[PDB]
C-alpha cells in the first residue's frame, strides 16, 4: 500500500513497508560511508596524524585538520542512520533482516526510537552480524577518541566546507557508534528463522525468507497477505558462490517488487577482479613487499582465502605467511565451518564426507593462514617480514588496518589491495595520502549486476518495480552507459532517502473459510457459473474471517 | 524563526518537499512562547494540505512539541480534539491519539482536561483499524478515571491480538497508577490465557498475577466441580500450567510472577515439586529447562516459596543439590546462592552433604567461593558429617591455597554454630596422644590454623571441655588471638589544626623572616599531622598546599631583584619567577585533587592564582624593555581580575584588605593609569595585601591513585617486532576521585619525546565503593628498533577544564622493539 | 634536541636516552649535566662529554634501497 523510504544508500536500505494492517521495516542499513570524512581512528599515536595541520574558514580549526588538500574531521568516526523520524518506529511491528550487512544499524531502531516489536532474521546473518558489530564497538572502543567537533555539522558553515564534507547529507542525524550492551539488546529481540520457512504476523501477513546467494544466510523476502505478494530483493548473487543460489521461482507472480543491493561499480568481472588480486599479491610478495587486504572478517574474504589456497601452490608462494588478524577472526572462520546447511550444494556435499566445508580450515592445520585476535598479543611474535594481511576495517578510518598502513606507506614495494566496493576508494585513502604505497582497486562485488537483473526481471515479471533513484539513471561515473540502469515494460517505480511512496496495487478479495454447516445451506443455483444467495453471521479471530450460519 | 516556517511550507512546494522541511525543522529544541506560535502556524497548515504523509509527519511534530520542557499545553488541545473531529486516515488519526496522549501525560493534575481525552478515547475506540484502537487503549491506560474498566474488559475479546495486548496493558497501567480493579477481569484474563500470540499470553499471566495479588483471599468455584478454591490458589495453578509454556520468555515471566505468590496455600506448594491439578510438577518442569534463563528463574521463585514457607524448603533442599552439578555456571551460581539463603533451620542429612562437599572440588573459584558462605550458613547434625565436611574443606586448602582466608571463616562459622559436635572430634583433628608428649605442630602452616579455627570457635560457646588443649595449643591460641582475632574468639588533631591555622592568621604583622619560619613550622606539623591522623591527612595537606603558596608568594616579594633597576634585572639568578608558576600548579592541584571542596574554598583559590598571576606580571615585565607586550598583558591581566569580578561578586563582601577589593577600590584609575604604573602599583601593592582564611571543609580527602598490574620492579623487558603493538595492563586504585570518567588520563611516556595520552573509555572504570575506583585499560604501545632495552614511563594524569597535571606515581616499564 | 630531569636518590643517578639517527654518516652528539638546586636556579656545571656515532647501512637495507630509487 504505502512505502516509506528511511535510507537513500541503494545497497544499505532501510524501507518500511506499511501493507494492509502490518508495519513490515525491510532491513536496516548503517551507512558507513559518513566515517570517510573523519580522521581515522589509529591503534597507536601516530605522528603524522596527531600534527596534521588545520583548516580554517574565515567566519574551528581544532575541530578540522586538512591532509594532501583533502578536510577530514577530528572526532571519532560518526554514522549516517536510516532517518527515524519520518514515521514513528513504535507503529512498526517487525523487522525482516536480509544481510548482516543490512543489520547494522539495528541497535538504534530497537533501543533508541521506541520500537516494541519483533525481528526475523536468519541463524548466519544474526550469527555473522554479532561478530561484525562486535569488532565495530571494540575497533571503536580500542583507544578511545572523544566527540569533540560539533561546530562543522552546521547549515551555515558546511555551506563553507569544501566538496567532500559539503556535500555531506543528514550530517545532524549522525551519530556516535552504539555499545556493546545495546548490541546485546538488540540482537536478543531476534526470532531466528530458516529458508523457505513461513512465518504468519498477527493472522494477516505471511513473510518467507528466500535464499539470495549472496553471503551465507543472506535472504530475500517475500510478504503475501492473502492474493497479493510483496517480493523484497536485497542483495542477491547469481554467480557460483559458497551460499545457496537464488531462489527466483518464488518471486513470481509478485504484485510489487522492491529490489536493493545490486553491484557498486557494475563495471566489473568478479573472476576477473579475483585474478587481478591474485596477480598483484604473488607480483608484491615476489619482490619482498607487503601485502595488506582491508577486508571484512566474513563475506568475500571467504572466496578470496579459496582462491589464495588454489594459488599459493600454483605461484609457488608456500613461504608467504597468510596473516588474518581481527577481534572476531577465529569465531568467523569456526562460524564458517558450521554453517554448511546453509551454502551450496558443492560445499555441503564436503559435509557429508567427515570434512570441512570450507577449504579455508586446511590452511590453519598447514599452518599458511594464521589468524589472530590482535597485533599486540603473539602476531608480534609471530611477524614474517614478507606477508600477507586480511585486517582492519574497510573503511579505513579503524582497526589494525590504520596501524597497518602507517607502517608500511613510507615504501614502494607494499601495496593495499581493495577488494570491498562498500567505501570510495579515493577517499579511503585521502587521510593516508602522501603515501609511497602503491594502491590495487580490485572490487569483487558479487551481487547482480543490470544484465542479471533485467533477465532476473524478465523471468518473474512483476507488476511493479520499485528501485532507488540511482538504479533508473546511469552511475555518475558513467553518466552515459543505458545499459547500466533497470528498464522493465512499468518504468519502474524511484525513491529518494525520507520519500513516500504509494502503491496502487491494493486489490479486494480478501480470502474466506466457509464451515460445511453453511456450505450445505447454500443452493448452487444455474446462471451459466453458478451463483448463490448466502445470509450468515461473519466471526473474525485474529485477522481471519469465517462465515457462520445464524 | 515560525514566520520563516510558514514562509516556507506554504511558498515552497505542497506535497514532496515540505514533508522534508517538516523533518528538517523536527531537529531542533523550540523555546515555549514559539512553540505555541509554531503550534498555531502547524495546525492552520494542517487543514490546507490533503496529502496524509504530510498531516502524519504534522501530527507527530505536533507530539513533539508538546513534550518540550517549559511550554504548558493546556491551550492547545481544543483545537487537537478539533482535528481529530474531522480526520479519516487511520495512521493520522493513531499519530493524533499519541500527540494527545503526551498531552493528557504531561498534565496529570486537570481531571477536566483528563475526563475530555478519555471521552475522545472513547469515541475512538470503535475505529476499524487496530493501531486507532490500541492508542485508545493506551489513552484509558495512562488516563483512565481513577466505566474505563468495563471498556477495556470488552476489548480483551477484539479479533486482533495487538489490540487484546495492549487493552491488558492497558488496564495492568491502571493498576499501576493505583485503581483497584474488579474481579470479573479473572476470568476474562483466565479464558485469555490460552490465546495463541505469545504477548497476549505473557500479558494474560502478568494480569492474573495481578489481580491474584489484589484478592488472594476471594472464594472461586470450580467450573467442574462443586468444591470451592480460594483466588490465589487458583491462579497460582493457572500460572504453574503457564510455566509449560511453549515460549521461553512466557516461561520465564510466569516462573517470575509464580515466585511472587507467597499467600499461596501449602497443599500446592507440595503438589509443585512432586513427580507423580495443574500445579504438579511445574516446578519440577522448569528446573530442567532447555534454556538456563527459565532454570534460574525457577530457582529465584523456589527461593523466594521457600523464604515464605519453611515446609517447603525441605522439598527444595534435594532439587538444588540435583541442580548444583548444572551445565550452566550461572544457573549453579544461583543454586547455591539460594540455597544458603532457604538454609535457615533445615538439617543436611549425609548423602545431600556429601555431594556438597563433592562439588567443593571444582576448579571454579566463583563456585567455591558461594559454596564456602553456605558452608558458612549451613546447619548439620551426626558429627561424622562434620569431620567428613573438615577433611574436604582440608583438600579443597590442599588443592587451591588461595581461598585460605574464605576456608578460615567457613570453619570459624561451622565451629560457631555446630559447638557440642565438634567437642568430641578434638582429639582426632589435635593429634593428642593420651600419654605421650606430642610434638608442637608447624604454625603458620595453612591446614593447622583451619583446624585450630574450627576448634577454637567451638570452644568459645561451650567452656565445657576447653582442658582438652595442650600447652602448646594455648601457645597458639594467643599466636592467633594476636594474629588472626577476627577469626578466633576469646579531636586533639581536629583542635591542633585549627590552632596552628589561627596561629598562622593571627601573626600576619610580623617581618618577613618570621612569617617565612612561621609557615615553615606550619608546614612542617600540617604535613606530619597528615603522616599520623589519616582521616585528617586530606584537610592537612589542602591547608600545607596553601601555606606554600602563601609562603611562595612571600619569599618571590622578598627578593633581591626589588631593589635594583629594570636593566640591571638579571633572570639568570631568579627565582620569583619559578615560584609564580609554582603557585599557579599548587592552585591546580589545590582546586582539582581534592573532593570536598567548595565554592566558599574556590573563591580563596582563585584569589591565589589571580595573585600568582599578578605576580608572573611584575616578574614578566621587570624583564621587558617593550612597552606593547607589556601593555598586552597588562590589559590581559586586566581582563582576568574582571572575570572574577563577575563570576565571584556574591562573596566579594567577605574579602576585607585583600588583594581583589584593593584593586577593586583602585579600579576606575586602572583603567586610566600607564602599565608601568600599573606593574608599579600591584608591586606595592601585594606586599601590603592581607593574607584570606580557609573556609575548612567538613570531608576533604587528596584524589590518590597507584598502579599495581605495570609493577616497575622486573627487570625483565616487553620484547615485540618494531612497528608492530605490545599491550600493556594497568591495574589503578583510584581513591576520593569526583569524577575518574572524564578526569583520570593514562600518560605514556617514551625515552624520546614522545608523551602519548591516553584517555579511558567509562566501560572500564570499575567502582567496587563509595571513594573506591579501579581503572583496568590494556594501553598499547609501539615504536621501531631499539638496540637495547631502554624503559617507557607510566603515569596517570587529572585533567581539568585546559591542562593537566601529574596524579600517580612514575613507573617504568622495559620495553625491547625486537627487528623484523 | 632531548631533555630529562633525573633526580639522584644515593649521590647516583641513571637515565636512559633514545636518539635517533636517520642521516647516514659521522653523528656527533654532546651531553650536558644542568644541576638544578632546592631553590629552583639552574647551575650548567657538569661535563660536555661527546661521542661521534656512526649510521652504517645494512647491506639488505641499502641494496633494497638503491633498487627502489632506481
Amino acid at each position: 500500500m504505502k512505502l516509506y523510504c528511511l535510507s537513500g544508500h541503494p545497497t544499505l536500505p532501510c524501507n518500511v513497508l506499511k501493507f494492509k494492517s502490518t508495519t513490515i521495516m525491510l532491513d536496516c542499513g548503517l551507512d558507513m560511508t559518513s566515517t570517510l570524512n573523519f580522521l581515522p581512528l589509529p591503534l597507536v599515536q601516530s605522528p603524522r596524524l596527531s600534527n596534521l595541520p588545520g583548516w580554517s574558514l574565515k567566519d574551528l580549526d581544532k575541530e578540522l585538520k586538512e591532509c594532501s588538500g583533502h578536510v577530514f574531521v577530528d572526532s571519532v568516526p560518526e554514522f549516517c542512520l536510516p532517518e527515524t523520524e519520518l514515521i514513528d518506529l513504535s507503529t512498526v511491528d517487525v523487522i525482516l533482516i536480509s544481510n548482516y550487512h543490512c543489520m547494522m544499524a539495528l541497535p538504534y531502531i530497537t533501543e533508541h526510537t521506541g520500537f516494541t516489536g519483533t525481528v526475523y532474521a536468519t541463524e548466519p546473518t544474526v550469527q555473522i552480524g554479532r561478530l561484525l558489530m562486535e569488532e565495530l564497538v571494540n575497533f571503536i572502543e580500542r583507544v578511545p577518541k572523544a566527540q569533540s567537533a560539533s561546530l562543522w555539522k552546521n547549515k551555515d558553515i558546511q555551506r563553507l566546507l569544501p566538496s567532500p564534507l559539503k556535500d555531506a547529507v543528514e550530517v545532524s542525524t549522525w551519530r556516535r557508534c552504539y555499545t556493546m550492551q545495546e548490541v546485546n539488546s538488540a540482537l536478543s529481540k531476534i526470532q531466528l528463522v530458516g529458508y523457505s520457512q513461513k512465518i504468519e504476523l498477527f493472522g494477516a501477513v505471511q513473510v518467507t525468507p528466500l535464499s539470495s546467494g549472496y553471503a551465507l544466510g543472506s535472504s530475500n523476502w517475500i510478504i503475501q497477505s492473502h492474493y497479493e505478494k510483496v517480493s523484497y530483493v536485497s542483495g542477491s548473487s547469481l554467480l557460483t558462490t559458497h551460499p545457496q543460489p537464488m531462489d527466483q521461482a518464488s518471486l513470481k507472480n509478485s504484485d510489487v517488487l522492491v529490489l536493493t543491493g545490486l553491484t557498486q561499480i557494475p563495471t566489473a568481472n568478479p573472476d576477473g577482479m579475483v585474478g587481478e588480486f591474485c596477480s598483484n599479491l604473488a607480483l608484491t610478495v615476489r619482490n619482498g613487499g607487503n601485502v595488506l587486504v582491508p577486508c571484512y572478517p566474513s563475506g568475500v574474504i571467504y572466496d578470496l582465502l579459496e582462491c589464495l589456497y588454489q594459488y599459493i601452490d600454483s605461484a609457488g608462494l608456500s613461504s608467504v605467511p597468510l596473516y588474518f588478524i581481527s577481534p572476531v577472526a577465529n569465531s568467523s572462520l569456526e562460524f564458517s565451518q558450521i554453517f554448511a546447511e546453509w551454502l551450496c550444494h558443492n560445499k555441503q556435499s564436503k559435509v557429508y564426507l567427515p570434512e570441512p566445508p570450507f577449504p579455508h580450515a586446511e590452511l590453519i592445520q598447514t599452518n599458511k593462514l594464521k589468524h589472530y585476535p590482535s597485533i599486540h598479543g603473539d602476531f608480534s611474535n609471530d611477524f614474517r617480514q614478507p606477508c600477507v594481511v586480511f585486517t582492519g576495517h574497510p573503511s579505513l578510518r579503524f582497526g589494525d588496518v590504520v596501524h597497518f598502513m602507517e607502517l608500511w606507506g613510507k615504501s614502494s614495494l607494499n601495496t593495499v589491495i581493495f577488494t570491498e566496493p562498500d567505501f570510495s576508494y579515493l577517499e579511503a585513502l585521502a587521510p593516508y595520502q602522501p603515501l609511497a604505497m602503491k594502491c590495487i582497486y580490485c572490487p569483487i562485488d558479487t551481487r547482480l549486476n543490470f544484465i542479471q537483473v533485467s533477465k532476473l526481471l524478465k523471468e518473474v515479471q512483476p507488476l511493479h518495480v520499485v528501485c532507488p533513484e540511482q538504479y533508473t539513471q546511469p552511475p555518475p561515473a558513467q553518466s552515459h552507459r543505458m545499459d547500466l540502469m533497470i528498464d522493465c515494460q512499468p518504468p519502474a517505480m524511484s525513491y529518494r532517502r525520507a520519500e513516500v511512496l504509494a502503491l496502487p496495487f491494493k486489490r479486494r478479495y480478501e480470502k474466506i473459510e466457509i464451515m460445511p454447516e453453511l456450505a450445505d445451506s447454500l443452493v448452487p443455483m444455474e446462471i451459466k457459473i453458478s451463483l448463490a444467495t448466502v445470509s450468515a453471521v461473519l466471526h473474525t479471530k485474529d485477522n481471519k474471517h469465517l462465515l457462520q450460519p445464524p | 524563526k515560525s514566520a520563516a516556517l510558514h514562509i516556507d511550507l506554504c511558498k515552497a512546494t505542497s506535497p514532496a518537499d515540505a514533508l522534508q522541511y517538516l523533518l528538517q525543522f523536527a531537529r531542533k529544541p523550540v523555546e515555549a512562547e514559539s512553540v505555541e506560535g509554531v503550534v498555531r502556524i502547524l495546525l492552520e497548515h494542517y487543514y490546507k494540505e490533503n496529502d496524509p504523509s504530510v498531516r502524519l509527519k504534522i501530527a507527530s511534530l505536533l507530539g513533539l512539541l508538546s513534550k518540550t520542557a517549559g511550554f504548558s499545553p493546556d491551550c492547545i488541545m481544543d483545537d487537537a480534539i478539533n482535528i481529530l473531529q474531522n480526520e479519516k486516515s487511520h495512521q493520522v488519526l493513531a499519530q493524533l491519539l499519541d500527540t494527545l496522549l503526551a498531552i493528557g501525560t504531561k498534565l496529570p493534575e486537570n481531571q477536566a482536561i483528563q475526563m475530555r481525552l478519555v471521552d475522545v478515547a472513547c469515541k475512538h475506540l470503535t475505529d476499524t483499524s487496530h493501531g486507532v484502537r490500541n492508542k485508545c487503549l493506551q489513552l484509558l491506560g495512562n488516563l483512565g478515571s481513577l466505566d474505563v474498566q468495563k471498556i477495556i474488559g470488552d476489548y480483551f475479546s477484539d479479533q486482533d491480538p495487538r489490540v487484546r495486548t495492549a487493552a491488558i496493558k492497558a488496564m495492568l497501567q491502571l493498576h499501576e497508577r493505583g485503581l483497584k480493579l474488579h474481579q470479573t477481569i479473572y476470568n476474562q484474563a483466565c479464558k485469555l490465557l490460552s490465546d495463541d500470540y505469545e504477548q497476549v499470553r505473557s500479558a494474560a499471566v502478568q494480569l492474573i498475577w495481578v489481580v491474584s495479588q489484589l484478592y488472594p483471599e476471594s472464594i472461586v468455584p470450580i467450573p467442574s466441580s462443586n468444591e470451592e478454591i480460594r483466588l490465589v490458589d487458583d491462579a497460582f495453578g493457572k500460572i504453574c500450567h503457564m510455566v509449560s509454556d511453549g515460549s521461553w520468555v512466557v516461561r520465564v515471566q510466569a516462573a517470575k510472577l509464580l515466585g511472587s505468590m507467597e499467600q499461596v496455600s501449602s497443599h500446592f506448594l507440595e503438589q509443585t515439586l512432586d513427580k507423580k491439578s495443574g500445579a504438579c510438577g511445574a516446578f519440577v518442569h522448569g528446573l530442567e529447562d532447555e534454556m538456563y534463563e527459565v532454570r534460574i528463574a525457577a530457582v529465584e521463585a523456589l527461593c523466594m516459596l521457600a523464604q515464605s514457607s519453611p515446609s517447603f524448603a525441605e522439598k527444595c533442599l534435594d532439587f538444588l543439590v540435583d541442580m548444583f552439578n548444572d551445565e550452566i555456571e550461572e544457573v549453579r551460581l544461583q543454586s547455591i546462592h539460594t540455597m544458603r539463603k532457604i538454609s535457615n533451620n533445615i538439617t543436611l542429612r549425609e548423602d545431600q552433604l556429601d555431594t556438597v562437599l563433592a562439588v567443593l572440588e571444582d576448579s571454579s573459584r566463583d563456585i567455591r567461593e558461594a559454596l564456602h558462605e553456605l558452608l558458612c550458613c549451613t546447619n548439620v547434625s551426626t558429627k561424622e558429617g562434620i569431620h567428613l565436611a573438615l577433611v574436604e574443606l582440608l583438600k579443597n586448602l590442599t588443592k587451591y591455597p588461595t581461598d585460605r582466608d574464605s576456608i578460615w571463616k567457613c570453619l570459624k562459622f561451622l565451629g560457631s554454630r555446630h559447638p557440642t559436635l565438634v567437642l568430641p572430634l578434638v582429639p582426632e583433628l589435635l593429634s593428642t596422644h593420651p600419654f605421650f608428649d606430642t610434638a608442637e605442630p608447624d604454625m603458620d602452616d595453612p591446614a593447622y590454623i583451619a583446624v585450630l579455627v574450627l576448634i577454637f570457635n567451638a570452644a568459645k560457646t561451650c567452656p565445657t571441655m576447653p582442658a582438652l588443649f595442650s600447652d602448646h595449643t594455648f601457645r597458639h591460641y594467643a599466636y592467633l588471638r594476636d594474629s588472626l582475632s577476627h577469626l578466633v574468639p576469646a579531636d586533639p588533631s581536629q583542635q591542633f589544626l585549627q590552632q596552628s591555622l589561627e596561629r598562622v592568621y593571627s601573626l600576619q604583622h610580623l617581618d618577613p623572616q618570621g612569617a617565612q619560619e612561621l609557615l615553615e613550622f606550619t608546614i612542617r606539623d600540617l604535613q606530619r599531622l597528615g603522616e599520623l591522623q589519616s582521616e585528617l591527612a586530606g584537610v592537612a595537606d589542602f591547608s600545607a598546599t596553601y601555606l606554600r603558596c602563601q609562603l611562595l608568594l612571600i619569599k618571590a616579594l622578598q627578593e633581591k631583584l626589588w631593589n635594583v633597576a629594570a636593566p640591571l634585572y638579571l633572570k639568570q639568578s631568579d627565582l620569583a619567577s619559578a615560584a609564580a608558576k609554582q603557585i599557579m600548579e599548587e592552585t591546580y592541584k589545590m582546586e582539582f585533587m581534592y573532593s570536598g571542596v567548595e565554592n566558599k574554598q574556590v573563591v580563596i583559590i582563585h584569589h591565589m592564582r589571580l595573585q600568582a598571576k599578578a605576580l608572573q606580571l611584575i616578574v614578566t615585565a621587570r624583564t621587558t624593555r617593550g612597552l606593547d607586550p607589556l601593555f598586552g598583558m597588562c590589559e590581559k591581566f586586566l581582563q582576568e581580575v574582571d572575570f572574577f569580578q563577575r563570576y565571584f561578586i556574591a562573596d566579594l563582601p567577605h574579602l576585607q584588605d585583600s588583594f581583589v577589593d584593593k584593586l577593586l577600590d583602585l579600579m576606575p584609575r586602572l583603567m586610566t593609569s600607564k602599565p608601568a604604573e600599573v606593574v608599579k602599583i600591584l608591586q606595592t601593592m601585594l606586599r601590603q595585601s592581607a593574607f584570606l582564611h580557609l573556609p575548612l571543609p567538613e570531608q576533604i580527602h587528596k584524589a590518590s591513585a597507584t598502579i599495581i598490574e605495570p609493577a616497575g620492579e622486573s627487570d625483565n623487558p616487553l620484547r615485540f617486532t618494531s612497528g608492530l603493538v605490545v599491550a600493556l595492563d594497568v591495574d589503578a586504585t583510584l581513591e576520593h576521585v569526583q569524577d575518574p570518567q572524564n578526569t583520570v588520563k593514562v600518560q605514556v611516556l617514551y625515552p624520546d619525546g614522545q608523551a602519548q595520552m591516553i584517555h579511558p573509555k567509562p566501560a572500564d572504570f570499575r567502582n567496587p565503593g563509595p571513594g573506591r575506583h579501579r581503572l583496568i585499560t590494556q594501553v598499547y604501545l609501539s615504536h621501531t628498533a631499539w638496540t637495547e632495552a631502554c624503559q617507557v614511563e607510566v603515569r596517570l594524569l587529572l585533567a581539568y577544564n585546559e591542562g593537566t597535571i601529574p596524579f600517580s606515581k612514575p613507573v617504568k616499564v622495559y620495553i625491547m622493539p625486537k627487528p623484523a | 634536541e632531548m631533555e630529562q630531569r633525573v633526580e639522584p636518590h644515593n649521590d647516583y643517578f641513571s637515565t636512559q636516552f633514545l636518539l635517533n639517527f636517520a642521516i647516514l654518516g659521522t653523528h656527533n652528539i654532546t651531553v650536558e649535566s644542568s644541576v638544578k638546586d632546592a631553590n629552583g636556579i639552574v647551575w650548567k656545571t657538569g661535563p660536555r662529554t661527546t661521542i661521534f656515532v656512526k649510521s652504517l647501512e645494512d647491506p639488505y637495507s641499502q641494496q633494497i634501497r638503491l633498487q627502489q630509487q632506481q
